[PDB]
């Protein structure tokens, strides 16, 4: 039984991302076979870059602006930028876009979406420049609505840029997500790549490979088929033509937290078609508490609870190569709930062959997915996801059962949020100690134990040696990315 | 510490079969190294057979193939079977059992817990 | 805040400041005392204009890295004589590319 199941967890996860690997390196190839065809400075879709914030960094916020200003593609329309604000504290926010293109802030009284005219005209009257929206604090969606809604005034524009306010955009990282747009009439939505930057602190590091991994290899594969799940937030274009449609209805959904995932999921059920480009870049930060990335977890986690139904019943709509993304669905699901009963069933039953075992395979298959990751990115710092096994049985696990346990529910606060992440790191702790209680013997003469204590003494001795690599590398600041050093040398400067 | 209590020894005078166990009453059975142990009028003492904490066995090189071993943790006994029992086998069988160790389980300042035994009479 | 200070045949005008690669270049020609005249445009990346007089004699050329550019007289003659101008309009009130000199707002020092 343990065998079997230390067996399938092995086939059943690296299997599944070598198919995922095969995939994307389609996706990648048939991506790369589009571009060859592009002729030199194409510019044919005009686009409205739309920029959403609520209370960002000054200077990320200047950054980012800088970022989009810096854009190479040479049809660009405007910059609607809408901010959650119209109050003292969030003003300054916006003076930093009146420092980086101009003075033409609008302070409307209302949200566009909660207006009898949801319409542009109420707001702009002149469409050839660019704006800045300082609506009344409602949410994400409602500003992302607002910055729809005044793109949509343009009878020229054909997409829309969506960059989320941190987000510092590579020179091509417009040319590049909107190409695809026009290389098929099914495809209504492209999502770019997002780079995580601030890769200082070990959990902003390790999230950082996490999510290089989710957009070259979960996401790539998802784009071979043109169904990608979730088009990425801090970079993403949509044709005007689908964001005109699905407007309405993504908005009053019945609701907060989803965002994104909601309009990917839009598109895909009125049947059209999404890809994925890894040659556009958007770089954006990382949680750096243990404390914040399990709320953040959490919260992405309910949103995925929710609109994984509706994902998979929108896979009969793409027909035949639509049998992925129901099947995508179903391994997600099912992967977190073995892993939750070998887990349990492994700590119950306390035998060293199997635990040392199951700890073994984990490592090895985190490696080969590292060392593949390492040769994508040709980047020996991707042998640092080896230590992300870690978070996901920290950070993310109790995440996924605190999203279940509210989403089946539909000093409060702190028991909502962190009640399920303390008993699971004691229940944790204490199989570890009843594990070392119950088998608390030294027979150095059996075959069988001489592999269990080797083997996690072997295990011990690689996370010690990886922690002190990463330690070192830290105070030698190998570890920062070469957009952190820029950036903390340009804030230092200031 | 553990006590070992024996049991068996019917007279097989050529083949047959019986069962010799060594019921243990201690704390923790399930990580005891049990081990057996013959005592010849010609010798002084020798290991004949031993199981190990994992279900692991271990039998003698002179008498390898015609044996076999079982341990019983919801019982606190482990039994050795006979097979093909020789006229050389006439020695006391005792019963052994340790907890740490190293790699000589084949001695008998190895285990330090031991009981009372029985006779074969073969 | 950018100032643009042009030389000069050849001319050649060299920015001091930060140029955004989404602003747009543009040489103008001011005749003895009449108006200034369009002579050529182009954004920080590529596609760049001429005018109706000056096209194909004179080629439009930027460094992109040292923010300098310049401009090839390869076919001057003395009917196009004027005062050369550089200038700068950034993309910060509007994307679109004009030929109007009032929409530029940096001026560099005329020569010749
Ligand atoms: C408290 C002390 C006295 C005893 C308990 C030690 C544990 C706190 C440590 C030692 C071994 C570690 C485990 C070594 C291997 C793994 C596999 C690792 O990867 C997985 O298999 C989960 C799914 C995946 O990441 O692929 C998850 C963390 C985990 C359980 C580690 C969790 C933390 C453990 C249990
Ligand atoms: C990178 C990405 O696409 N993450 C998905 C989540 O989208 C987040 O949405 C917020 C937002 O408020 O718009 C952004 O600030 C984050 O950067 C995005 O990560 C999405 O909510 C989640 C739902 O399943 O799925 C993620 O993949
Ligand atoms: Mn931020
Ligand atoms: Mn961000």
């Amino acid at each position: 039984s343990a065998v079997w199941g230390i067996s399938v967890y092995g086939v059943f996860v690296l299997g599944f991302y070598i198919a995922q690997i095969v995939f994307s390196e389609f996706n990648r190839m048939r991506l790369s076979d589009w571009i060859s065809l592009r002729p030199d400075n194409w510019n044919a879709t005009r686009v409205a870059v739309i920029i959403a914030g609520y209370r960002e960094d000054p200077f990320m916020f200047k950054k980012c602006l800088e970022s989009v200003r810096d854009s190479e593609y040479g049809n660009v329309a405007r910059l609607i930028c809408v901010i959650d604000g119209d109050e003292e504290e969030d003003l300054k926010m916006a003076e930093i876009y009146k420092q980086v293109y101009n003075d033409n802030v609008k302070k409307p009284g209302v949200v566009l979406c909660e207006s009898e005219n949801k319409n542009g005209s109420t707001i702009d009257s002149d469409v050839s420049k660019n704006i800045c929206i300082l609506q009344p604090h409602r949410g994400k969606r409602e500003s992302l609505y607002t910055g729809f809604q005044l793109a949509s005034m343009d009878p020229s524009v054909h997409a829309v840029v969506l960059i989320d306010s941190d987000t510092v955009l590579e020179k091509n990282a417009i040319l590049e997500v909107v190409y695809p747009l026009s290389c098929d009439p099914n495809i209504k939505a492209v999502a770019g790549e997002c780079k995580i930057w601030n890769t200082d602190t070990i959990l902003s590091m390790l999230v950082s490979w996490r999510y290089f991994s989710a957009f070259n290899v979960e996401r790539g594969a998802q784009s071979l088929w043109k169904t990608v799940q979730c088009v990425g937030g801090p970079l993403g274009a949509y044709t005007i033509d689908i964001i005109n449609e699905i407007k309405d209805p993504w908005i009053t959904q019945t609701c907060t937290y989803g965002d994104d995932r909601r309009l990917t999921n839009e598109v895909l059920m009125r049947g059209k078609k999404i890809v994925y480009t890894p040659f556009a870049v958007g770089w954006s930060d990382s949680p750096t508490n243990v404390m914040r990335y399990i709320v953040q977890q959490t919260r992405w986690s309910k949103s995925w609870c929710r609109e994984i139904w509706y994902t998979l019943g929108s896979a009969w709509k793409h027909g035949f190569s639509g049998i992925y993304l129901a099947f995508e669905c179903m391994y997600q699901i099912m992967y977190f709930f073995l892993v939750m009963y070998l887990f349990s069933y492994i700590a119950i039953k306390a035998d060293i062959r199997a635990q040392t075992a199951t700890v073994l395979v984990s490592t090895l298959v985190t490696i080969i997915k590292s060392s593949y990751l390492a040769l994508r990115a040709k980047n020996l710092k991707a042998f640092y996801f080896v230590l992300y096994t870690y978070v996901y049985f920290f950070c993310m696990i109790p995440a996924r059962i605190t999203a279940m346990f509210t989403m089946f529910d539909i000093v409060w606060l702190w028991a909502k949020q962190f009640l399920i992440t303390y008993m699971w790191w004691a229940g944790v702790l204490a199989a570890g100690v009843y594990s070392i209680v119950d088998n608390w013997y030294f027979d150095w003469a059996d075959i069988q134990y001489r592999f269990a204590l080797v083997g996690i003494c072997s295990y011990l001795v690689f996370v010690s040696i990886v922690l002190v690599i990463y330690l070192i590398g830290k105070i030698t600041t190998w570890n920062y990315t070469p957009l952190q050093k820029e950036l903390i040398e340009e804030r230092y400067l200031h | 510490q553990v006590q070992l209590v024996e049991s068996g020894g019917g007279l097989v005078q050529a083949g047959g079969s019986l069962k010799v166990s060594c019921a243990a009453s201690g704390r923790a059975f399930k990580t005891y190294r049990m081990a057996w142990f013959r005592q010849a009028p010609g010798k002084e003492r020798e290991f004949v057979s031993g199981i190990s904490a994992l279900e692991t066995t271990y039998y003698a090189d002179s008498v390898k193939g015609r044996f076999t071993i079982s341990r019983d943790n919801t019982k606190n006994t482990v039994s050795l079977q006979m097979d093909s029992l020789k006229p050389e086998d006439t020695a006391v069988y005792y019963c052994a059992a340790r907890r740490y160790g190293g790699t000589d389980y084949t001695t008998t300042g190895s285990y330090d817990y031991w009981g009372q035994g029985t006779q074969v009479t073969v | 805040q950018v100032q643009l200070v042009e030389s000069g045949l050849r001319l050649a005008c060299a920015a001091s400041g930060r140029i955004f690669s989404s602003d747009t270049l543009a040489w103008f020609r001011r005749a003895p005392g009449k108006e200034r005249e369009f002579v050529a445009a182009s954004r920080w990346s590529g596609g760049g204009t001429d005018y109706d007089s000056v096209k194909g004699r004179f080629t439009f050329s930027r460094d992109n890295t040292f923010n300098t550019m310049c401009l090839e007289m390869n076919s001057l003659k003395p009917e196009d004589t004027a005062v050369y101008y550089c200038a700068l309009r950034t993309a910060r009130d509007s994307y679109y590319y004009t030929r109007n000199p009032t929409g530029y707002d940096y001026w560099g020092q005329g020569t010749q």
